[PDB]
């Protein structure tokens, strides 16, 4: 019968959908790994995915996944245990060496790009034309971490322009200096700005950006990683 | 075995209950405190519905239906063959559902991330509760709720709605299905664009932001922008899901008719009620 | 507690996006509208501008016309009478022709005419539309993501309309114009079909519906969770692996054993909606042409 024959044939086509579906995922994080770095015997019932290529705009390169595949950077983290699926415990400071909650990623050192190829993200100060519409405005405000103690003072906003958001707050530290602070890790009140991630001393260990009118992708994964990381690591003062 | 950017984040840490003691991963999964919970309510819950089917006579998983106590049993406990079963697995499924949510969270703490995930888990245990806890209590009887069984519940939503005529007329239904209608289209949507960015035309660069933005603004005159449509399908979904909770909530409680019948507040009003012409007069 | 980023806690406005050119004609594109503080708070303030070229004009025109048309009928029907008009709004209902007629074009307009001029200016709207949101993204160098993702919309809606009542004999199978009629005639088609629970198509679409909301909460939540590592920013992601990225797939793959990535998400998303209508679309075209009765082909089969 010919209803039959769709029903029957629609469950072929989900599980060559579901299939063709979990290999696209697959494209990142595989081949599987044992703990110790190397590949794993097991790596499940779908095969890795035949590789693809993005062309970058901007001349930005070509990214081809999947592909060789490293942390390309030193992972401060020692194993817990003889066998498998135990915690691997930071050998130092987890915030300063970006391990756990406090990770980040080697992103490319540039900064993201618009459609023009402009800087996406920039300080307010040198965006022409760039206010603040409504809310609350925190330029000029104290910085409070978790300790309840004075960080430093808002002295700018930096705003994604062509989504027109505000992304980070740059805070001046006691000593003089800067540090982005992400703005969905803050919440901005009639009379301060409050952390809660951070306590107010801890606030200068946030990396440093290289150019004061630009933030690369790396010191991005770098910053946010940090602030999210003093939810676990900075919680017992 | 693990991802190959997995291993820096698999540190001790984000536990609610159990200290250090759950704080481990069976392959892929994390345990927990939550995950021993989860797997106990989820070995007894299935173990009782097997239970259930070796009193039913079948194995046919299209056939096994734990009904809940006929109606007379009221809110009482019911004996096992009688009701009691289904009892007992709802408990099972509800402690499984609210364990697995608390994981969840275990999971964000460790992670470093929002709690949003487990946050909007809870509305649709919510709607489980709602079907299976709060309308039973508040309409006086446990039978009221839907039986476990793949082709009985169906039945089970037939009957329900036909009490009550087209269901259809239910208002609070009627915004639930726009939020459900309009979810999908919002999900086919983003979905396209951002694979539409991604996967542009043959001999093409990779498309940025602004090209999504650009195509939203040119179909429509309004793009939500990468953070709103996020936030918009995270709205939808829960709405949809509030106001079907609320659509049954408020049936069989404050509401009995068919529920045609409400609109009526608006047709047979005093002053253009008695007017002739139109369909009602 | 804790900010949750589901509501801005300030906005911030600027020099309004013209937006990317390409090979947008911009003849067609119009000035820029105003910004909405009320819009800011959830997503952006900008209005506008919009493309309106051809294909778009012809396709508000046939849109109006299938309106002026379903509305022109609601005031007759109404007598004319704007107070019955309010009152009896819902309950209007523009029906196509009785069986007797078959499919013709032949039907008096008081009798059907009515509804088959209104498809006339339907079709033609809803096509140009689609065209549309194919040739917006052509013109922009994208994918044709969003035109394939639609036609899956226009089958459902082909089926219900025209290639179901066609394959029937009679126009009178088609769906009628009206908020309320609209769905007696979704109630009336499941019981003359004997249930259309057990039409397997209509569980397979409502899987999918629900499983719709489930996958857009998922992800929903999961992107505001991870935006505190600019996660929302999914096409940087998918071009350079982020911290945002990685979090999301190990908070699901801890969770439930798997995970996607940043691109293969938006696959899962666009195949879990498509599968809804498209679905739906096979399950009624096969209603009443091959099987009457949906309970008893089951009970079979
Ligand atoms: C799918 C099976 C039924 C059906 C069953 C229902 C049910 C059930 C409901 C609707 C409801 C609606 N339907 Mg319907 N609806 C059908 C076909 C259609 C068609 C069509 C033939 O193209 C159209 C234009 C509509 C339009 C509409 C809206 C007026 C209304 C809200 C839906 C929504 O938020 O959409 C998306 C919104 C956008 C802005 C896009 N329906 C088919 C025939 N429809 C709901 C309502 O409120 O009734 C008044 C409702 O409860
Ligand atoms: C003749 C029948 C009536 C009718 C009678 C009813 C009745 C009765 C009800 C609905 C309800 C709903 N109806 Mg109706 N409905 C009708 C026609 C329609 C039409 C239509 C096209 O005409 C539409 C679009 C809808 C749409 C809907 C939805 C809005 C709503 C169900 C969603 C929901 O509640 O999710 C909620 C989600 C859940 C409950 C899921 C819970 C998930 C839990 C927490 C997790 C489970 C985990 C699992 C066990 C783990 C598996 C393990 C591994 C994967 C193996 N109805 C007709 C007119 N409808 C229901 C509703 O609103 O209930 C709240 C409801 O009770
Ligand atoms: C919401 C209003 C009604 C309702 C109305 C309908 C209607 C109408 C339909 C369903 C259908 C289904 N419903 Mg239901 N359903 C309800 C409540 C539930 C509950 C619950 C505990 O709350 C569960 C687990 C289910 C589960 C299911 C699925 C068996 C089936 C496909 C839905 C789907 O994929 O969703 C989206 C979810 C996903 C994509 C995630 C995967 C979920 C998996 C597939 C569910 C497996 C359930 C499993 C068999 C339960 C046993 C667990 C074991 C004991 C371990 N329903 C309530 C009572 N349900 C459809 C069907 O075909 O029924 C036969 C259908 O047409
Ligand atoms: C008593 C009534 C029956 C019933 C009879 C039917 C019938 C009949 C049908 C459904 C259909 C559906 N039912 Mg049912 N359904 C029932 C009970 C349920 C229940 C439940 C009890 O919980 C659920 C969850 C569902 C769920 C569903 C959906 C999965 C499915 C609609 C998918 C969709 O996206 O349509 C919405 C989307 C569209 C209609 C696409 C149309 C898009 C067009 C092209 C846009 C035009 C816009 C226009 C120009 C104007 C607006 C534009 C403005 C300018 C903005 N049904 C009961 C049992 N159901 C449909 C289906 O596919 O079933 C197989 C269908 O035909
Ligand atoms: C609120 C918006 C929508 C939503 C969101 C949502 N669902 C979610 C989540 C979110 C955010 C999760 O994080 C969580 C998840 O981890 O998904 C991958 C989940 C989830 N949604 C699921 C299912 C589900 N969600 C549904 C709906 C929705 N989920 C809403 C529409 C539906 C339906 C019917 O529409 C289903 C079927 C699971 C995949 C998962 C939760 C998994 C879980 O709780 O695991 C622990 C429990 C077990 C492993 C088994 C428990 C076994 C019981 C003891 C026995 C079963 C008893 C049951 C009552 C009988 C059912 C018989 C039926 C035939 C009636
Ligand atoms: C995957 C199936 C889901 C879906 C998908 C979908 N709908 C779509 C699209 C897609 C991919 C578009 O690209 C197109 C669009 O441009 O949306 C903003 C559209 C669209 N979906 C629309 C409506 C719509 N879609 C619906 C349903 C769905 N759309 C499904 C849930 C529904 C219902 C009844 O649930 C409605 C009412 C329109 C906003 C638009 C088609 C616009 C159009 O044809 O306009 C002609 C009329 C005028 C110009 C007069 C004014
Ligand atoms: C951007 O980020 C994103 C990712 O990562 C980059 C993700 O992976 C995900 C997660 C989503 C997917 C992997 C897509 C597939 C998900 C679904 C279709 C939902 C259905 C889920 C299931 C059927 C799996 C159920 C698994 C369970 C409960 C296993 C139970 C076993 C025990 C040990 C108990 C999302 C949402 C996302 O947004
Ligand atoms: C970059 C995000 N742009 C965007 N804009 C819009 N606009 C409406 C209002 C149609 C949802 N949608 C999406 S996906 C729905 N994405
Ligand atoms: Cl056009
Ligand atoms: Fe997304």
């Amino acid at each position: 019968d010919l209803a039959s024959l769709a029903i029957y044939s629609f469950w072929i086509f989900l599980a060559g959908l579901i299939y063709y579906l979990q290999t696209e995922n697959m494209r990142e994080g595989y081949p599987l790994e044992n703990e110790d770095g190397t590949p794993a015997a097991n790596q499940g019932p779908f095969p890795l995915p035949k590789p693809k290529t993005f062309i970058l705009p901007h001349g930005r390169g070509t990214l081809t996944v999947p592909g060789p595949e490293s942390e390309d950077r030193p992972i401060a983290l020692a194993r817990t245990a003889v066998s498998e699926g135990f915690p691997h415990a930071p050998t130092g400071d987890p915030m300063k060496d970006g391990v756990g909650p406090a990770s980040w990623v080697a992103r490319r050192d540039l900064p993201e790009l618009d459609g023009h190829g402009h800087n996406k993200i920039k300080p307010m100060k040198a965006a022409a034309g760039f206010h603040v519409s409504a809310g609350k405005n925190p330029i000029g405000l104290p910085v409070r971490g978790c300790d309840l103690e004075i960080a430093g003072k808002v002295v700018d906003i930096w705003v994604d322009i062509p989504e027109q958001m505000a992304r980070f707050l740059e805070v001046e530290l006691k000593d003089g200096s800067t540090r982005l602070l992400p703005m969905q890790m803050v919440k901005v009140q009639s009379n301060r700005v409050h952390v809660n991630a951070l306590s107010s001393d801890l606030f200068a260990g946030i990396p440093t950006i290289k150019s004061p009118t630009e933030v690369t992708l790396l010191e991005e994964d770098k910053i946010c990683g940090y602030v999210a990381g003093g939810l676990m690591y900075a919680a017992p003062k | 075995a693990l991802l190959s950017f997995e291993r820096k984040y698999r540190v001790p840490g984000g536990t609610l209950v159990g200290g250090n003691l759950f704080d481990f991963w069976v392959g892929p999964f994390y345990v927990g405190f939550f995950g021993v919970a989860t797997f106990f309510f989820a070995a007894l819950g299935i173990i009782l519905i097997a239970w259930s089917a070796v009193l039913q006579g079948t194995w046919n998983p299209q056939l096994i239906s734990v009904y809940p106590p006929a109606l007379e049993y009221g809110l009482g406990g019911a004996p096992l063959a009688k009701g009691g079963l289904w009892q007992i697995i709802t408990i099972c499924a509800t402690g499984a559902f609210v364990s697995w949510a608390l994981r969840e969270v275990e999971i964000c703490r460790k992670l470093g991330i929002g709690y949003h995930i487990p946050f909007a888990f809870a509305f649709a245990i919510l709607a489980y509760l709602t079907l299976v806890l709060f309308r039973p209590v508040m309409m006086g009887a446990w039978g009221y709720a839907f039986p476990y069984g793949i082709w009985t519940h169906l039945d089970w939503v037939s009957n329900t709605g036909y009490t009550y005529g087209n269901f259809h007329y239910n208002p609070a239904h009627m915004i639930a299905i726009s939020f459900f209608f309009t979810n999908a289209l919002a999900l086919a949507l983003h979905g396209a664009l951002v694979l539409s960015a991604a996967n542009p035309e043959k001999g093409k660069e990779m498309r940025t932001p602004d090209h999504e933005d650009t195509f939203f603004r040119d179909l429509v005159g309004y793009s939500i922008g990468t953070l709103g449509i996020h936030r918009l399908g995270l709205l939808l979904s829960l709405s949809a899901v509030f106001f079907s909770a609320l659509c049954m909530i408020i049936t069989g409680t404050i509401w009995f008719d068919q529920w045609v019948d409400w609109w009526q507040w608006w047709v047979k009003l005093p002053w253009w009620a008695n007017i002739p012409g139109g369909i009602n007069g | 507690a804790e900010y949750q980023n589901i509501f801005s806690q300030v906005q911030v406005r600027g020099p309004a996006d013209l937006g990317m050119t390409e090979d947008v004609n911009l003849a067609n594109r119009s000035g820029v509208g105003p910004f909405s503080t009320l819009l800011g708070w959830f997503g952006n303030a900008q209005l506008g501008p919009i493309y309106l070229g051809s294909l778009g004009v012809l396709s508000l025109f046939s849109g109006l016309m299938w309106f002026f048309t379903i509305g022109i009928w609601f005031w007759y029907q109404a007598g004319w009478n704007p107070a019955v008009f309010l009152r009896d709004l819902f309950f209007f209902s523009l029906e196509p022709p009785a069986p007797e007629y078959g499919l013709s074009f032949a039907a008096p307009l008081k009798e059907g005419g009515l509804w088959l001029i209104a498809s006339f200016f339907m079709f033609v709207a809803v096509w140009s539309w689609w065209g549309r949101t194919y040739l917006r993204a052509q013109a922009l160098g994208m994918g044709k993501h969003t035109a394939w993702a639609f036609l899956s919309a226009i089958w459902l809606w082909m089926v219900l309309g025209f290639i179901r009542p066609i394959l029937m004999g009679s126009w009178s199978e088609a769906v009628p114009y009206g908020i309320f009629s609209h769905l007696d005639w979704t109630n009336n088609f499941s019981l003359v079909h004997g249930n259309l629970f057990y039409n397997p198509f209509h569980g397979l679409s409502i899987a999918f519906l629900y499983g719709s909301a489930l996958l857009f909460a998922m992800h929903g939540a999961t992107i505001l969770a991870v935006s505190r590592f600019g996660g929302e920013r999914e096409l940087e992601q998918i071009a350079d692996r982020g911290t945002a990225a990685e979090r999301a797939a190990l908070f699901w793959r801890w969770t439930m054993g798997f995970n996607a990535t940043m691109e293969g998400i938006h696959r899962w998303a666009i195949w879990m909606a498509v599968l809804v209508t498209l679905t739906g679309g096979i399950g009624i075209l096969l209603s009443g042409t091959v099987v009457d009765n949906w309970y008893v082909w089951g009970q079979n089969h």
